[PDB]
């Protein structure tokens, strides 16, 4: 009987259970949102901002149900309208990634016709990021 | 003298069997599957379900030439041979808009399937399907918020939604159920849920429960970083205990509860879902009592026709079976209605059940959730038949893990996780699935445990609900 | 014992021949059609576990509580004669499983998902066990048939009524105009029919007004006291309650809802406002032919109407047996003693498979309605007695002569019936005699007499014992 | 390369003027009486109508590729000359019926007339007429009774109801108004009624008005034997 | 006075050019929840012009992406954001999920720019009861600012509005949607003067005056006069402005003017010398049309106006040398640059129909 950890453990949502992504699966799933006419995006946060939090709350009579800080990031220029090109998104990857190499970044894509966000995983975290481990010490 | 008033019994198809009627785009259309008793021609049978679910009745009565018959009246319009049947038909009955209260699916259910059903002189009588007009549509608030809006709510996207209901059904203490809340929600999973019976007993009160379950549900967002629920069920023997349990859930600042509607019932749920637009609560809709009216293929309502009452009434997510466990769901049948409930416009498509194109009219999608018998095993399976727009709910698939609760948990993320980017990457999970499924069991030792404990477990009975 | 993940059998834990039931346990009869291949004793375990505390595959959490004290038990299996593959499963359900008060929670637990199991090929709940000491957590009827006679000041014969018809369609002012006529010439009683809500055509505060002048009218010329079932089945408890008021406000006697399409909660809701405000509830049982047809599969209605006991009611529909809708007569005078008595013994000749105490908790009156005329009357009165409503729709607002003379007629046809059973006239022989005695007698009798005469509803019967 | 965002200023008529555009059941229809500016085409200013009374605005927004436009935009579909005018076209505007919210009249009012009649592009604009669905109908209250409710509860039939507007409009006390509405309604009339500017002021308070008026109605009515209203 | 004589048969044509209204009948009116004063006083911000911007497309964007572009324009400089004045509650966008994202979004620009931030959410409804429901959400988010559309709300919904806006602390920005209906005419209707003396009494902190320069109409010594109205305790008649009386306000607060419609950077100059600094001015497609999005959008629009008034403080006349201000900040911020190259060559000149 192996023990899930519960100290220093903090996910990130679509694929955090997995093994990090490669390069080529991250292109893979680029190939994805381009395959389908998603439209791609990236978003950052600073590690102060990156998870979801309650402070805003203190300001509220008893409306705080599904009322989260953190859910919004910042967005890392448009989103690219009418991209086909999956070259082009790893190139603002790099961009994104080289400009706030101390931030969290996710690429996200959205569904117009939906109007909906239809994917999205975190691409980088800060390198004193303390708070996560790795697959094989999630379990003791 | 022109029409004037004769008492006495005539046949139910001199007014309303009207074969040659061209529907308008404003009625409600009703599709029947009828087995008349012998001797009594199918077109009176059909002509029959339409008068005594509008205006008719046995005899002639005076007053009907106060008001216009031809206005008002239900049309037996069309009536179909089923195929492999010897005395079935599927009679097709138009009603006026006219007939219905607005908003109301209580009023819907009373008219079309409120008296037929019992008349003598059928042997067995089905609603297959209901064609609900735009025009009737825009009357209902319909759900609270829908598949879009709870998934910009939860900030979850790019896969389905992972869920278990706490086991066993009833006998565990509020403290005891908080803390295998915990133990799931910590592990990976986005929701447990109160079993559909789990409401306030001796065992545990429900006031007890919400409070322990509100503190497991901030101490494994805390640890996980990642937002979680659980659905407390708000069900109750009155609308006033209904109501207060839905407002200490306001107020504990959670995120969803749930409703059982058909046990519930209709004006309760309507209740419920405007309550809950109102203060920003998801509801999850659990369809106990369905299988009593919906099961057999000769008698009773479909369960896509129970889905668009849902939809109308309101729920952000709705049970639709897995298909794959130990609850009745044909593939056909329920791809069709996963569709009704979850997108605006479908096409008629008889090979899926789907008697008449729905229009939806832009009112919110609900989440199909598959729950009952599932493992992960049939991971591959319901990530294929559902794709990302679903909730996969692992009852003893979880709590059932040897290894315990966030184990239980974190097997079913790494299987639901695996199985979407083997989807993503573009391999086909119809035929991949057991391989993906064993690649992540020889990495996850979590994985593993569950691989084993349930590798030869499956679900292959006869299907009775058949097309 | 520890801890041992996997999938066993259900009989290993849910199937208990040896156990003596408890006089507090709920107890269930299931007749069950399993799936080839699957055992009774595996079916009926499966049907125990999973509507009380089982899930397919073993859960550590059992340990943490008692099995033994909450587990539902399949105590019993009987073979059903006729048949090569149907039994009859009882299930006994420790009271603890149960909410307090709510029918709702009843209905989740022992019918919530069992129906739909893949290894069964089709299962009816026949009957239900409630022990007095699950029936007095119950508010129960508002007033029940002893408490509505006692407010109406009516004796010694059935209660006469009537649905307004065309169903839908009239507006709000000839609605009370055909309530008028009707409650002038005898009845005691008209009524919304059951999906008579609120409509483009009639809002339903402007029929609840013009029916309390129709209703006031009908009891100043006549000298009797008079009612019309009020529809507060609505699409919210809200709009449910606002009707109620209302009728509470017009100071008129009597309500109605659609308990199925409504639902329990809705149900119980309003029956709690109605004892506190003191209006009579009349129940329908809309929909409840979906659920209980079918002799394989469903609810049999003696359980729907044990239900609705519970959940409150002042009247519920019962059925005719020789009207337009199906009801077999040995089915119904089970089920019809099951709501009104204090007392009903097992009795599988009549669909009874568990003897009922009800603990004192009020009686409901079964309203017989639908296809029903004149010449039917002898049959009704012998069928259910003094201690029932008779609904005529068609057979009033059908009669040649209008609504009044139509009243007039089935209040004769009920009198002269009541008149002759209390004489000792044997209304099964001489109920025809009775009948064209009265038609003779009374002109308005004889033209309902005439215009119905060759008039019945012969078929062969689906919901068989 | 796709459709992407190309910021600045382009003609309205290259979204919003759609002349081959087939009308759903459910859209609202707007006929508009238009006169452009000298230099404005009829097209672009009817497309400007349709864009600035539904989801556009004078520069290209990028958050248009966030949803779909064809779904939401107003859509000028036809333009007719008026015969008899120099620079009047009647312009036809579409709207799908999910820009409007359910049972407002006030939400239908604020996006068909909220800004476009003080466009400097234009010279003048007159509403003629809109088509309203029954779908948007059916989301709608509507009148309280109407006239087949109405005459039923007054028991009024065969003929046009009669009232009177009390006079002097403003400057009577309540006192007098009861008075003068008492000989009137006995008289002959069905209804008498409060001036549209009488609500409550220094010369008379409501609510005295509504007892004496009350008292007024009650005695007519025993008098006469007909129901009274005020 | 305005009842029943515009549709007299005997006349051909009537307009209501303005009214008096007395000290004595202003002090029956509760008026302004709050005023300039007091609102520049809980939002804590001086010396300047108010900047704010609808969110675009007027329908069709979802709560989420509302609450997006809403945060993207707040951390980039602007004091508010709005609902279009036709945003309520749809089946695209519910207005309680609106205000939920809305609210994230504005305290997440508030705490990445540390300056108090705000969004007019919109309370305008088909009916009272909801109109107030809507009010008492954003009160219970604690949130500065709602919006309603007098006119097309009507004038009984407004002043209990307003009434509830003084009563629990929420500003009040005032929409006028319809005006035009009534007001763009010379001949007949009534002129936007009384209106906005109208809204003044019924109670409102901000009302649009529109822009003079922008896409709608408003000739700019018109505009002056009714913007007096708006602000000032005591104006004299005038009219060369249009001013046919004397108007006393006896100490009733003043309305914020909000200009906007089809503005953008280079109108920036003639703005700030039109309005001065007690004026909300509002940027549509001038943020969210910006190249390279809502936060450089916001940011340049700031720079232009912040530009501007520093300008002005030091001497320079903005009639005369606004231009050169503006370009000289286009060569210093690459932001303010990318708007002044989209918008150059755009101006909406045309025969005005109101005049005096
Ligand atoms: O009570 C139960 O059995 C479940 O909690 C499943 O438990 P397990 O996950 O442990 O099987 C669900 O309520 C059923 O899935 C409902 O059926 P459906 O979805 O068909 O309505
Ligand atoms: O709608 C009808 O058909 C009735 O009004 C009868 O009308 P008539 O009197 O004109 O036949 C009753 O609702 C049915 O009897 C209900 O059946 P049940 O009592 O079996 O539930
Ligand atoms: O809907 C619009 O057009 C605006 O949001 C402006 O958008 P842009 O900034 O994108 O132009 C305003 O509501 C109008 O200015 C109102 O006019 P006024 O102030 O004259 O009443
Ligand atoms: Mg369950
Ligand atoms: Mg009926
Ligand atoms: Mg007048
Ligand atoms: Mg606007």
């Amino acid at each position: 009987m192996m023990v899930w950890t519960p100290v220093n453990n903090k996910m990130f949502e679509t694929f955090s259970y997995l093994p990090p992504l490669t390069d080529e699966q991250i292109a893979a799933q680029v190939d994805y949102i381009v395959a389908n006419g998603w439209i791609p995006c990236l978003e950052f946060a600073e590690a102060d901002k990156a998870y979801v939090s309650n402070e805003s709350a203190i300001r509220f009579g008893s409306v705080s149900c599904l009322y989260y800080d953190n859910r919004y990031w910042t967005m890392w220029k448009l989103p690219m309208f009418g991209c086909r090109d999956p070259m082009q998104v790893l190139r603002e990857i790099v961009a994104c990634t080289k400009a706030f190499p101390d931030a969290y970044v996710r690429l996200v894509a959205f569904d117009n016709q939906k109007q909906v966000q239809i994917m999205g995983f975190l691409v980088q975290r800060p390198k004193t990021a303390r708070d996560f481990q790795p697959a094989n010490k999630r379990s003791v | 003298a022109g029409a004037g008033f004769k008492a006495g019994v005539k046949d139910y198809r001199l007014t309303y069997y009207t074969p040659d009627y061209v529907v308008r785009d404003t009625d409600i259309l009703a599709a029947f599957r009828m087995t008349p008793q012998p001797g009594v021609p199918p077109e009176e049978c059909g002509a029959a379900v339409a008068a005594e679910s509008s205006t008719g009745t046995w005899t002639t009565v005076w007053t009907d030439g106060l008001t216009s018959l031809d206005r008002y009246k239900g049309r037996c319009y069309d009536i179909e041979p089923v195929p492999g049947e010897d005395n079935q038909y599927i009679a097709y009955v138009a009603y006026p808009i006219d007939l219905f209260e607005e908003g109301s699916v209580t009023n819907m259910f009373t008219s079309i399937v409120g008296n037929v059903f019992g008349f003598k002189a059928l042997r067995a009588l089905r609603l297959e399907d209901l064609r609900i007009p735009p025009a009737y549509v825009k009357t209902f608030v319909g759900p609270p918020h829908g598949i879009q809006v709870e998934r910009d709510k939860l900030n979850k996207y790019g896969r389905g939604l992972l869920g278990s209901t706490i086991k066993p059904k009833l006998g565990l203490s509020a403290k005891n159920y908080g803390r295998a809340v915990y133990e799931c929600l910590r592990g990976g999973l986005d929701f447990t849920k109160d079993d559909e019976n789990v409401n306030s007993q001796p065992f545990m009160r429900w006031r007890d429960r919400f409070l322990f379950v509100a503190e497991a549900i901030y101490k494994a967002q805390a640890e996980t970083g990642e937002v979680k629920g659980h659905y407390l069920n708000a069900t109750a023997g009155t609308c006033e205990e209904m109501m207060k349990r839905a407002v200490c859930a306001k107020e504990l600042g959670v995120p969803i509860i749930m409703h059982d509607y058909l046990t519930g019932g209709f004006t309760a749920n309507t209740s419920l879902a405007i309550y809950c637009r109102d203060n920003g609560l998801l509801l999850h809709i659990h369809r106990a009592m369905h299988a009593v009216i919906d099961r057999q293929r000769n008698h009773g309502i479909h369960f896509r026709v129970l889905a668009k009452a849902l939809r109308m009434s309101g729920g952000d997510h709705l049970h639709s079976g897995t298909v794959v466990g130990k609850l009745e769901g044909e593939r056909e049948v329920t791809l069709g209605f996963v569709d009704l409930m979850r997108d605006d416009y479908v096409e008629k498509d008889r090979s899926r059940g789907i008697y008449f194109t729905q229009d939806w009219c832009s009112m919110p999608g609900v989440m199909p959730v598959a729950s009952g018998g599932i493992h992960v095993w049939h991971m591959p399976a319901l990530v294929e038949i559902f794709g990302d727009d679903a909730c996969l709910q692992f009852g003893g698939g979880t709590l059932g893990h040897p290894w315990g609760n966030a184990p239980g948990a974190a097997a079913n993320r790494v299987a639901l996780e695996a199985c979407t980017q083997a989807r993503n990457e573009g391999r086909d999970l119809a035929r991949e699935g057991g391989d993906v499924i064993r690649s992540a069991c020889k990495w996850s030792p979590e994985l593993a445990a569950a691989c084993e404990v349930w590798k030869e477990i499956k679900f292959e009975f006869d299907t009775i609900d058949k097309l």
